This record gives C-alpha cells, structure tokens and sequence, in this order.
C-alpha cells in the first residue's frame, strides 16, 4: 500500500540529526573521558523531497502512531528498544520458519544457475554414449 | 501492526517483514532506522497558545517511551515548568538518561500555574513528546521537547544556534490560560497566537534600545494592539513604535 | 517428553486474561489521553480442557520453574524481556546456522515439486532424440 | 534450558527450539506465548494461614523480574503491609511500573507485624509472586499478588467484581504467627485456616446485622468454637448464630 | 585479520569466573529461598594459553574497546544487554536476508548428496531404454 | 563496528558476523560469549598510585553500562569513598543491581578527599571498569571494581581468599596526590608506588608484632627509607627492622 500524505502542509526538505555507532575517531576522541559531551555526539544533513521520499515519510510517522501507541499501551517495558530487532527476526521466521519448498512461492531459494548446471552436464552422457 | 516504511517502484510504501517478496534483501539490523518527525513539518500552529491547548493532564495510565535513532532539526520546541497554585510540582522530574531534543531554533521556555487535574500530562492527539532520541507519551519538568511521530522504515542496501523565549502563564490547561512574554523580570508583553518568534525578539530588543521597560519596582505589562501585522509556514517564507502607559498595563502602537 | 500432570487437582477451565497489540480502536480510544486506564486495557477468555491441554499447562508452567529461576540467578538484568525472542533466534540457528545439506535430516529445504520439474522436462530431450 | 511448550499428536508435549522437526513452524513471533498460572489451579490451600507459610524472608538474594504476557482469574490473592515491632518497613515499594495482579475475586489484605529477618520475602517453593504482567521473586509491600507459575508455548499457526478482606497479623513470618479477620476497626474474628472467604463475607454481615460488633472504645475479638462448619477447590464447588462475651474476648455459636 | 598481542606483557594462563544458566541443581538449592547467595552463584575454571588463544583473546578485548565505547556513546540504553543477540541477528540475514542462489559464494546450501540422487538414478532412464 | 573474536587455523582471529564463510557454523546463542580481561594481564601497575592516575573527573558525558558473562580472577581491586573537602560525596551510589568484582585477591580500599571536578569519574585511557558482570564507563562509590577491557567471541560448535587493604588520600585526581597506608586508625606508612600488596601486609603485621603502633591519642605515620626493597608481574614470581621516631612523622629501617 502506497502513502498519500494528507497533511496540511509538507516540509519538502529534511534537516535531519543522528549518532554514529562508528566515526573513526581522531586521536582519543573514543575515549569517554576526552570525546565530546552530549550535545556534541550528533551529525547533521539535507533530505530533498526526491521521489516523494520525505512528504510520504511524514505521513508514514503519522500513520504509524496509532499502532505504535496501542503497542506501547500492551508492554510493560518502561522503556522500548527492541521494535527493530523483533522485525527482523518476524523477517527471518516469515522466510525461514518453516520447510522451503523449492519453486514454491514462499521460499526464497533460486536454482536458476544450476538448473543450468545439471541440463548442461547431461551432455557429458547423452553425449557419450558410444562404444 | 506496526507498519514499515520500503522504498518501492521509486516511491515509499507502507509494508510489513511478512509482506515482502523474496527480491526485497534485508542483510543487515543496520537497514532498519527508526525517524522522529516532528508536527511542525506538518503545518500545526507553533506558537505557545495553539501548542498547548493540544496537551492535557490525565491519571490512570502509565507512561511509555520508546526510543529513535534520528530526528529532525525543529524551529520550535517546548519547556515547562507548571506548579499548582499550592506549589507543587505539576510535571514529573526527567528520568535517568532522558535529555532534552537537541536541535531547537527557539525553545519556548513556559513557567506558570494551573489545576493540572491529572498525574500525567499527555498529547491530545496522541503524538509523542520527543526528547533527545526518546519518545514519551508523557511531559517533563523543565526538559526541553518537540511534538513529533516516528516511523520506522528498511533502507535499501544501497551552524547550530539555539534562542531562549521565556513565557509567564496563568491557568495552564484550562481554557482560561493567560500568557505573558517575559522581557526582563518586571517588564511583560501580553502574548497572542499571532506573534511569531522572530516578532518577539524584535519586540524584545525594540523595548531594550527604546528604553521602555519598567523603571520601578512593579511589574509592567504591555499590550500590542491588534493594528500592528506579525504574520505561513516557517521553511517558505520594525525599528520604531509609539509606547504609552495606562499592576501597571500599557499599550503600544 | 510429553506431560504428566502430577499436582494435587487440576482446574481443567482457563479463566485467562490479556492484552492486544492490536485491536482496531473505535474513535479516540488508541490516544493515551483518552484511552483506558491501567485497569480497562484488559480482554478475557475461557478455555477449556480439550486434548488435556490445560491440565498439561499447568505441569508445565510448574516444571519449568527451575530453569526458568536458574536462569534468573544468572542473568544481571533487573527485568527480563528477552526470553522468547532469544528462543526464536534459537529457533533459526538450529536450522540455518550452517551450510543446509538438501536432503538431510537437519536441512529444512524439500525439492519435491521440483524433483518432478527436471525428471519431467527430460522428456524434452530423451522426448526429441529424432533426426 | 528453559522448556517450551508445543502440541503434537493432539497433547502438550515439553520440547525446545533445537529439538523441533522441519514439518514445525515457526513464522511468526506471535506464535511464541508467556502464561502465568495460579498455583490455586493446583489445588493448594489459600487460605491466609496456609498462604503465608509459604512465604520467607531471606537476605544476599538479588530480586529478579520476569515478564509474562497472559494470565489467570485469581479467587484468591494476597497484599501484605507488614512492619517490624520497631516500626520500619519489611517490604519495599513497588518498583515503578509494578501494578497488582489485574483478576482477584478476593484480595487478602494483611497488616501486621512480625521480626521479618532477611531483607527480601521470597516464596519457599521456588515459585513466583505474580503482578501486572511482570512475576518476582519477591513480595512488594502493598502490591496485590497471586501465587504462580510461568510457562512458554510455541502456538501452531492457526463482569469483574473484587472483594478486600482485612485481617491483622502478629509474630508474622514465625510458627507462631496470629491472624485476626477485621470486622471493623474494633471488633475482630480469631482465624482459623478452614475459614473460606465467603464464610467470612457472611460472618461479616451477619456480625453488622446482628448488631454484634463493639459498643465500646475498646477491641472486641469474637471466636468461632469448633461447632459451627466452615469447608474442596473453589471451582467445583448462614442465617442466626448465639453470641455471648467471655481486650475483650467472646465466643460465637 | 589476526590478532597480534602487543601488550607490555601477558599472562598467558586465564583463571576465570562465570555463571551458569542451568546446573543440574541438588535438591531444593534452585530455590532462591534457600539456594546460594550473590557470592556463591560463581564458577571457576582455568585455561592455558594453547593456539595463544589466551594472549590473543587479552590483545583481543583491547582492540575491541574503541568500537565499544562508540557504541555506547550513541546508545540511549542505560544498560545494553543486546550486542550478542544483535549479532546472532545480523548473522542470519547475512546468509538468510536475501534469495539464496544455489552454488552462488553467498548461498550456503550444499546439494552434494543429491547431485548424487539425480545422477545416480538417470540409470533408471537411460538404463532401461529397452522395449 | 564491534569485533567478534573466531578461532580458525589454531587461532584466534578478529572477523564479524558479515565476514564469516559457509563452514563457519552458529547453531545456538550458546556459541556467542563475552569476556572481561583485566588489564593486570597485560602488565599495567597496580599500585594505588599508579593505578588512579589513569581515571579523571569529567562533566558532560552520560555514563554507561554493558554486561559480561564471564571475568578473569583479579590479583588487585579498588573501592573509592572519595569526598570533597566540604564534604560532599564525589561518586555516585551503586545503581540498583550493580554489585563488586566477584574475584579479588587484594581489594585496595581508598577513602580521602579531593576537589573532584567533574560529575563523573572516567578511565583515562578508554578502559572499564569492571563490576560484577556488568562494565561501567564510570567508577562507583564504595564499589570494588577492576579495570578491564570486554571481548565478544564465538565459540566452536564442541580456594578464594580476599584481604583488604586501606589507604588515606589527600589531594585525590590531583598531580600533588599524598596516599597513606592504614596500620590502624592511628597509625600510617607514607606510600610510595613501589610498595607491593605483600610488602604492605607483612610491613602491617611486623608493625603489629614489633608493637610500632602510635600508644598516643595521636597520629604516627611511619616513613620507609628508600634503603629497603620491595619489588616483574604478579603471575610469574621481613622478620626484624629499625624504628625510630622523628601529626608525629617517623622513619623505618
Ligand atoms: C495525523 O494527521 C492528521 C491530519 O493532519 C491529524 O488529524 C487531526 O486529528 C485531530 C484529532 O485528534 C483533529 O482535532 C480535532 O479537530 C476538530 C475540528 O477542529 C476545528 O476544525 C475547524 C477549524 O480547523 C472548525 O470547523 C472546527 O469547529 C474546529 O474548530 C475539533 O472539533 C476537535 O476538538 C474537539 O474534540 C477534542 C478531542 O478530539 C477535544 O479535545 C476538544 O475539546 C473538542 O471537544 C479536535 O481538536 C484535527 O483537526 C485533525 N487535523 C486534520 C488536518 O484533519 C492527526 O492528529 C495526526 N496524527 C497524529 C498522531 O499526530
Ligand atoms: C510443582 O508441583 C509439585 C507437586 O505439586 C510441588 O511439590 C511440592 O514441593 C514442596 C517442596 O518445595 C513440598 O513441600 C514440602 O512438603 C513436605 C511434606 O509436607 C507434608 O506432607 C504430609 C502432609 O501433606 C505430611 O506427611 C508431612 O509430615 C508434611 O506435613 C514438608 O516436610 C516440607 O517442609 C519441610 O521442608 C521445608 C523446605 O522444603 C521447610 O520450609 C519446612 O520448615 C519443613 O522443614 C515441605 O513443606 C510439597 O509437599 C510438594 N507438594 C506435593 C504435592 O508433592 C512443587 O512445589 C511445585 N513447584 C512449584 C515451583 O510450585
Ligand atoms: C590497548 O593496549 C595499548 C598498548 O598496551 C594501550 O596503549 C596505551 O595508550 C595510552 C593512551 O591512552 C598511553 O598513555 C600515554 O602514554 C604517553 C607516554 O607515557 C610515558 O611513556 C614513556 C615511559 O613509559 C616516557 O618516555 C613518556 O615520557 C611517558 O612518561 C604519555 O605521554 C601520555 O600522557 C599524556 O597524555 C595523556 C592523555 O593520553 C594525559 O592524560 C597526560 O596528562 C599526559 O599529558 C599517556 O599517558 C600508553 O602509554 C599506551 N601504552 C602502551 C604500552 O603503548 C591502550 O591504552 C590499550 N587500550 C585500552 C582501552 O586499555
Ligand atoms: C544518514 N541517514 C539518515 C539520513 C536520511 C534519513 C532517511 C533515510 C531513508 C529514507 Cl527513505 C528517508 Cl525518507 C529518510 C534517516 C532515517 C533514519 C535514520 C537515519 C537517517
Ligand atoms: C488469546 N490467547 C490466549 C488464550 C489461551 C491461552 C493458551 C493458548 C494456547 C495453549 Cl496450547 C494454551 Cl494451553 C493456552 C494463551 C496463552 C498465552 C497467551 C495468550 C493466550
Ligand atoms: C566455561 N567457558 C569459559 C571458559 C573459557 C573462556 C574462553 C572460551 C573460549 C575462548 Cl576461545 C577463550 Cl580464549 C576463552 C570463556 C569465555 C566466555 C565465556 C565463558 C568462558
Ligand atoms: C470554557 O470556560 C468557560 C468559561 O468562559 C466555561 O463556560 C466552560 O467550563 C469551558 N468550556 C469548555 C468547552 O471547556
Ligand atoms: C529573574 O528571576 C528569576 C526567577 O525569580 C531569577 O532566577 C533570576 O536570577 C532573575 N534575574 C534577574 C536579572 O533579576
Ligand atoms: C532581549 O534583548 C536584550 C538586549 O540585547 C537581550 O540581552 C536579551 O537576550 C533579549 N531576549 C531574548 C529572549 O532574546
Ligand atoms: C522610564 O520607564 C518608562 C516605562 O514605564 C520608559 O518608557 C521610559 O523610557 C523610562 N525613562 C527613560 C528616561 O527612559
Ligand atoms: C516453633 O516454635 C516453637 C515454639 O512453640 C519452638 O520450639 C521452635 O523454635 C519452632 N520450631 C520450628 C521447627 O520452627
Ligand atoms: C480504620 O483504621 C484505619 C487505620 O488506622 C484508618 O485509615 C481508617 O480511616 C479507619 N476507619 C474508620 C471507619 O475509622
Ligand atoms: C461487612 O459488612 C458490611 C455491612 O454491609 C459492609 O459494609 C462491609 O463492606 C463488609 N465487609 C467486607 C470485607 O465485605
Ligand atoms: C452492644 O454490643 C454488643 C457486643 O459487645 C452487641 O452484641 C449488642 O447487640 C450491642 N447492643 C445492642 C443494643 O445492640
Ligand atoms: C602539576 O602540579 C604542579 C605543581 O607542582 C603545577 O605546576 C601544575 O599545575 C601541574 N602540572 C600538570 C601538567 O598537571
Ligand atoms: C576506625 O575508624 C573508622 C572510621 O572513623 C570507624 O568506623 C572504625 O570503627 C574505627 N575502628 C576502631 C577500631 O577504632
Ligand atoms: C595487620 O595485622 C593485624 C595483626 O594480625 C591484623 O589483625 C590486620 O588484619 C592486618 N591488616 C591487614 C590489612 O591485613
Ligand atoms: C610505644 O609507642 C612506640 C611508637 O611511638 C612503640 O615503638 C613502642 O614499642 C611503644 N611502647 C612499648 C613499650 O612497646
């Protein structure tokens, strides 16, 4: 399902904040007792509006929020990290949870490549059968 | 089911992991993000007035947080510091390790009085107070926050200043709610929806180099009167006045 | 190993409360403000003996405590969360965490339909061995 | 290693995750269920004597909470309030985020005192004191629990009334441990452990509409004498009485 | 990339403590009520310094600190318990995340014993090719 | 990114999880382990001198905490009761569930004061330190720890005795830092980074059996002339003396 945006208004651009879990750092900015306080540890950048990207990620976060909300009013974790980690693993179980019947369209297996290495190599005994 | 955001035929589609197809690649946590978004983005009204009326107290149901990992640089955010006419704090102090959001352009500090019927003073369209990459469905005392949402999405495998603007206000959470800007400690501006931040800063620094701001020991209160224009939203877009006096109001024109 | 309730009586009905992190809310009913307090975000349910199962549920919840509090004595964690989320990645490394042996008894891959995708298209070429 | 439930061959079998067969399914994290059951399902006494025998205190035992999702209708549960003879508390306050177990037809609320000699009070059979979806170790003071047990599963792929009654406690913890069922503040009923909770509601209203509780400033404790019936599991399952007196204590028949 | 301990010295023997989630209790001693207290809870065992596991393993922990502490600088997580769980993820969809081509580097499925099942019965076909 | 630590060719190698071949097998959750390393093991000084020279006081930087299964027996430990000289605390309390290193030989216990500027004590080289399986970035009060470093692994498919020593501090996380050793609560010895835990223990009982504690209401602080020896790491390694007096200073040969 596509996502229509039906905001009052868009504001096409993103001027976004975030961490890193790496940055080679310079020297021994790593270490806790030289690095930088809170208020330094983000990076900045500029999201355009290309593709439709941003206006339809305002209306993703809007629409998300009633599921979200009724997910935070069943848990009684005071404080939720594991909302992507559990995605993955429900990607993973969607895949792999059960038996992957070649072919069938619920397995993500491809034979394509030796599909073409058995019907090529059946020319070695076709192929030879003289005596 | 908490949906997920995927970039599909050059656009952005709501999906979920069990609706995807065997082309779609997950190989890695690090293609799962989670953004804040913030109102503003949206066209709400920012000033003080229409930002509070859309917060209300309420008892009986337990707070919640959750986290995200980026956000987005907001024009106005929000610190309260509401007592009851008692004295007792109205809003809880910030748990460990919850921070203020960390890129605010104006942070409209508000400290004041009202009823605060409730023990926990929530959204009333059920959006999250976004502090610095935690969520909360609930306010804190003195911690500076954003109204925002968040989304979470599958990524495919391929200077900053800051002003402070101080608020009086009476009557918070009623429909009754007063507010006033502070100029300095004895010298206020009665505060309607209309005036933007930048207005109130120009008002600000007209009253200090014009010389009106109080030179007594009482507490003056100017009122711009409706002639004068100050509005739109903030990403698409005064030198000298008449000052006069009328607990000592005034107006100005 | 099956169950073998050994408890004094057994009430073989499920008088079970719970959550939902879900449930199509009706109006406003999803905004914390609005929304029900601690004590109304509840469903119930009754569930009732068939195939022993709730008489099978109690002996197990009873058996599983030694594990479950030898496991608590270990961990440094205050609240515990993770549990079943560690059972299901437990549940793919069993299955995926090594090279998956078609045809062997730990690989859950089946080639049926397409065992009978090559051994039918031979008859294109032992079909068509005309001049 | 933890065990988990799952159904084959039309039964619950204890099995684990690395012992499944490649015709089980797992496609969901949905499938995966935390149960808290009543140790009341099991047969064993609930009544407040009986109940607290099970409970001791103990120190150098760090508490442990483990959340489970789904749980049972309580007959009986438990809230204690217990202080030392100096005064200072036995129990801690509940963690935050730490509610009482949502179902119980009877809340036995218990006050009292007792040497409490172990910093925490845990449960000598090794199971746990279950709350608001969280079970413990350990009990917290004036949080309402149920005895009870956690189970895991593997699922395959396809009105409310509470009573609180009041007792007041000596010596507990001990062998020689005191229970008194409040009436009200100054008139008492000696417990006996065949006292079932619906006896006690009617000796209740039966001492209120008798006119049998104190006219006096001082306590007045009534003793049921062996005659009288009182008691079988609570799922499978009192008009005139004479009273005379005898701190001032009395006999009922 | 291997491990090159350089480290002004090592002790090559590694005397250590650790847990354990099970431990086939005696009696009544899983019972916190009357099992050991937070001192007791701990084994011990010592391992010597065979493949230089040991001097590699200190040098080991030392290199691993930057991208730790990094870590930790942009977690709001007061206490992390999950960089195991998040690797034992990232390992799955490593292997897992995406459609396995068969004989493909990045396909870990062996169809050894039965590219010995189809070419050892084509001598059901070619072999009775009599009339 | 964090490294995980593999055992290929008779050896240990630094790979992830990303980098591993089809051979390499993970069945079980099992086979993931993290370890904390003291940095005793790699030849660092231990002395109590040394060993605080390497931690600072620093504001800003929000403290935390990662977890470790399995720990290495510690020869020498730490616990800090560390004031200012208006006599306010200058660590935090152990958060809840955060208990001493399980495992040392020697635990060096130093109280003293100093000006302590910053919220926070921190490893000044990046290290841990190490409390009972969980690693903090900051040291704790009155808490024993260890310095250490953690590792991440992935393993193949297939008496204790504790003597603590007290110490008096003045001028702590200063470069004009003066440590005493306590004989009794009268009676030091002036610290010098040479002195081994042994020397200090058998230099405290020939002080007791010579009978050189302070007889006075007073303080006795002995000094050992450099003429004496006293130290090569720990893992691969006093009958009579003279005394003679000289806040009443003194000297040992
Ligand atoms: C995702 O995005 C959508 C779209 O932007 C947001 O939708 C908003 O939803 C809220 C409800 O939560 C709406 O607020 C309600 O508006 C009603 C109409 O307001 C005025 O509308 C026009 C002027 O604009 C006038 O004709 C009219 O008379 C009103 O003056 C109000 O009637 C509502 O107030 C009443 O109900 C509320 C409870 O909802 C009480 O608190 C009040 O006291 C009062 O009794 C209410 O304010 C809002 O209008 C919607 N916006 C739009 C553009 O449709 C979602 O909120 C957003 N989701 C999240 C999580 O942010
Ligand atoms: C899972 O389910 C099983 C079965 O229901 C439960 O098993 C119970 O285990 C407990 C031990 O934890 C048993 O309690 C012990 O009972 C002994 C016998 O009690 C009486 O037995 C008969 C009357 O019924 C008399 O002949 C006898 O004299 C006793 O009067 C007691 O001797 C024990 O008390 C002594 O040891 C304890 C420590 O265990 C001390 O605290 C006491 O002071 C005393 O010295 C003890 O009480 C219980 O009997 C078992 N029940 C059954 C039906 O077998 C598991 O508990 C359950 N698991 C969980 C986690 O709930
Ligand atoms: C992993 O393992 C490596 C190797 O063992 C460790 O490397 C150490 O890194 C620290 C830096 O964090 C080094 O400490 C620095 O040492 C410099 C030299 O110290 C003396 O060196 C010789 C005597 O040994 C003399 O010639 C010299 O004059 C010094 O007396 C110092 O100059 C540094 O001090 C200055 O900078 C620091 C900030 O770093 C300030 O605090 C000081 O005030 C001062 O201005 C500093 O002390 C250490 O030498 C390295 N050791 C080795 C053997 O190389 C890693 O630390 C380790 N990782 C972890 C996480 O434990
Ligand atoms: C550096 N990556 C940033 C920038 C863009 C921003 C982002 C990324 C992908 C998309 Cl499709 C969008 Cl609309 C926006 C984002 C979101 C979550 C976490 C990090 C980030
Ligand atoms: C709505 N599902 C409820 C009802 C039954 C109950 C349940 C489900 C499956 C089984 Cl086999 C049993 Cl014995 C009992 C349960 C358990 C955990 C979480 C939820 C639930
Ligand atoms: C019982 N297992 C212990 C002993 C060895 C120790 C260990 C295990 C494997 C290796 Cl390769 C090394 Cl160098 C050291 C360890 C590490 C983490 C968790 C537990 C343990
Ligand atoms: C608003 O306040 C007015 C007072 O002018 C009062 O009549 C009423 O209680 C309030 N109305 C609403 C809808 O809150
Ligand atoms: C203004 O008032 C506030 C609050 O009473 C006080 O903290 C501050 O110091 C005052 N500032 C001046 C300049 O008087
Ligand atoms: C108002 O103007 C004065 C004059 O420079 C300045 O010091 C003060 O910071 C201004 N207030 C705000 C909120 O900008
Ligand atoms: C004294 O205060 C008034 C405001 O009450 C202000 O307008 C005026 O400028 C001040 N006096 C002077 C000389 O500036
Ligand atoms: C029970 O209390 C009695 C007092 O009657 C006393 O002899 C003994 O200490 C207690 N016995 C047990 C087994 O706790
Ligand atoms: C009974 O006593 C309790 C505790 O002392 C008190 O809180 C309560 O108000 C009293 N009730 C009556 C009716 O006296
Ligand atoms: C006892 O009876 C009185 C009389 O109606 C009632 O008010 C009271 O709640 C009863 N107590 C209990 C515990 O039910
Ligand atoms: C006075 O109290 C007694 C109990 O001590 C009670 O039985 C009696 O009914 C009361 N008096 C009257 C007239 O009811
Ligand atoms: C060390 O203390 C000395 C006092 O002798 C002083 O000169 C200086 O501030 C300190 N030097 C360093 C490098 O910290
Ligand atoms: C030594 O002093 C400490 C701290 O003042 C005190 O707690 C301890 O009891 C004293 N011990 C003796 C033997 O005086
Ligand atoms: C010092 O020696 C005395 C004499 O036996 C002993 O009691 C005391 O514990 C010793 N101190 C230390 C730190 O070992
Ligand atoms: C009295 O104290 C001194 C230390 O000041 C000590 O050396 C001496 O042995 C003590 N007296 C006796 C008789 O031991």
């Amino acid at each position: 399902e596509a996502i229509v945006n039906a905001q009052p208004k868009c504001n096409p651009n993103l001027h976004y904040w975030t961490t890193q879990d790496e940055g080679a750092a310079i020297g021994l900015a790593w270490i806790p007792y030289f690095g930088p306080a809170a208020e330094g540890i983000y990076i900045e950048g500029l999201m355009h509006n290309q593709d439709g990207l941003i206006c339809g990620l305002r209306q993703l976060a809007n629409e998300t929020t009633q599921a979200l909300q009724l997910f935070l009013r069943a848990t009684t974790e005071l404080r939720t990290f594991s909302i992507l980690n559990r995605k993955a693993i429900d990607f993973l179980l969607q895949r792999w949870g059960g038996t992957c019947h070649i072919l069938g369209p619920d397995c993500c297996i491809e034979p394509a490549d030796w599909t073409k290495n058995i019907t090529d190599k059946i020319d070695q005994i076709i192929h030879d059968f003289v005596d | 089911s908490i949906p997920l955001g995927v970039i599909h035929n050059s656009a952005l589609q709501v999906s979920d992991v069990d609706k995807l197809v065997c082309r779609d690649k997950l190989s890695s946590t690090n293609q799962l993000r989670s953004v804040g978004l913030n109102l503003e983005g949206n066209g709400v009204a920012t000033d003080v007035p229409s930002a509070t009326k859309r917060w209300g107290f309420r008892s009986g149901v337990p707070p919640k947080v959750v986290n995200y990992e980026a956000g987005e640089w907001a024009e106005n955010c929000y610190n309260l510091e509401i007592k009851k006419p008692d004295g007792s704090e109205c809003l809880p102090a910030a748990p460990d390790g919850i921070r203020g959001f960390p890129r605010c352009r104006y942070v409209h500090k508000v400290s004041g009085t009202g009823p605060c019927a409730g023990d926990f003073a929530f959204h009333k369209e059920g959006a999250f107070f976004l502090y610095d990459r935690l969520a909360s469905t609930v306010i804190y005392r003195g911690t500076t926050f954003a109204e925002g949402v968040v989304a979470f999405l599958i990524l495919p495998q391929a200077g900053y200043y800051s002003t402070t603007i101080r608020y009086q206000a009476t009557g918070f959470g009623t429909n009754e709610t007063e507010y006033l800007f502070e100029v300095d400690n004895l010298t206020y501006v009665q505060l309607e929806s209309r005036f933007t931040p930048q207005f109130l800063l120009q008002l600000n620094e007209t009253i200090y180099t014009s010389g009106k701001r109080s030179n007594t020991t009482g507490k003056l209160i100017w009122k711009v009167n409706p002639e004068i224009d100050t509005t739109w939203a903030f990403w698409e877009t005064s030198e000298e006045l008449s000052f006069t006096v009328v607990x000592x109001x005034x107006x100005x024109x």
